[PDB]
């Protein structure tokens, strides 16, 4: 425990269990609210975003794809819309040297 | 005989179900752990591919190359050599192994004469 | 039909009889075989991933489908 809410939601975007998320969407403003008011883009997108590639969540959600999709982009696009996140959010880039450029649009036509 | 499927399509040349074989892609995953194919890269145009080659090259006893480039007896024998886990295994070596050492088996021999 | 059969058939047998010496000089030296090259047996389901050696090809073109096959996250040549 304490460690695991990095790797627990990049696995479970890819399962695509969409209420299994809505537990993990739970806690996670809990720990918002364990904070004492900081910065909620400042802390979310080091929760939401891979340490060293870069990677979203939401890219990771549009790299897999299922019949789940459609829900399962929404509701982190909502969690990114209740917070006042979500500018920084939709227009994540990669950090990485390989793929300076791949953001969320690019990868959304490469799966038409 | 003491013989794999994959080596009696060999061992009897019957071409076409070998091309079945060595490709064998399938698309879905509860079961694909017995495919021959695989597929890296989802990249629209561009992908590559991965042949998995496990008795085909000449690592073992009696692998494919050896029962099929070795044997007589049958007659569509090149119809076989342009089917892609061959085709392009052949190439690596000469590129590699056997080109460099062909012209020393040249030179060597050129003088001696 | 020497214009078709014997030019093709010249291809049938010089193919082969390239091959057969290639696969000669595999066994003429046992001695140190080093580079022969398998792309170090990356995953191929299961949590065994030193699983099996590989070989790398590519495609091209004509029917664009969509895809849940893959196995990697869209990378390059990745060396890192």
């Amino acid at each position: 425990k304490k460690k695991r809410l990095k790797k627990r939601i990049f696995a479970a975007v890819s399962e695509g269990c969409v209420e299994e998320l809505r537990e993990l969407l739970q806690d996670l403003q809990d720990l918002c609210r364990r904070r004492r008011g900081l910065d909620v883009p400042d802390f979310l997108m080091h929760k939401l975003t891979a340490s060293d590639t870069g990677k979203t969540c939401l890219m990771k959600a549009l790299l897999n794809i299922n019949p789940n999709t459609k829900e399962i982009v929404r509701i982190l696009l909502a969690f990114a819309e209740e917070n006042d996140i979500l500018d920084r959010f939709i227009n994540a880039e990669y950090t990485e040297e390989a793929y300076e450029g791949q953001t969320a649009l690019n990868i959304a036509i490469e799966r038409r | 005989d003491g013989l794999t499927p994959l080596q009696l399509a060999a061992k009897m040349g019957k071409a076409e179900i070998l091309k079945y074989i060595l490709s064998r892609e399938i698309k879905e995953k509860p079961l694909r752990s017995l495919s021959r194919k695989f597929t890296d890269w989802a990249y629209g145009p561009v992908s590559s591919s991965l042949y998995d080659l496990t008795n085909v090259d000449t690592t073992t006893d009696n692998s494919v190359l050896e029962i099929i480039v070795y044997n007589t007896n049958i007659d569509n024998r090149h119809e076989m050599l342009t089917l892609e886990p061959l085709h392009t295994l052949l190439h690596t070596k000469w590129k590699k192994f056997a080109k460099y050492m062909f012209f020393l088996s040249f030179c060597f021999y050129f003088f001696y004469n | 039909e020497t214009v078709e059969n014997v030019s093709k058939e010249s291809e049938r047998i010089w193919r082969l009889q390239r091959a057969r010496t290639i696969l000669e000089f595999e066994k003429m030296l046992p001695e140190w075989l080093r580079s022969r090259f398998r792309m170090g047996e990356l995953c191929k389901v299961a949590d065994e991933d030193f699983r099996l050696c590989l070989r790398i090809n590519e495609v091209k073109w004509t029917e664009w489908k969509t895809h849940v096959s893959f196995l990697n996250e869209d990378p390059g040549p990745i060396r890192r």
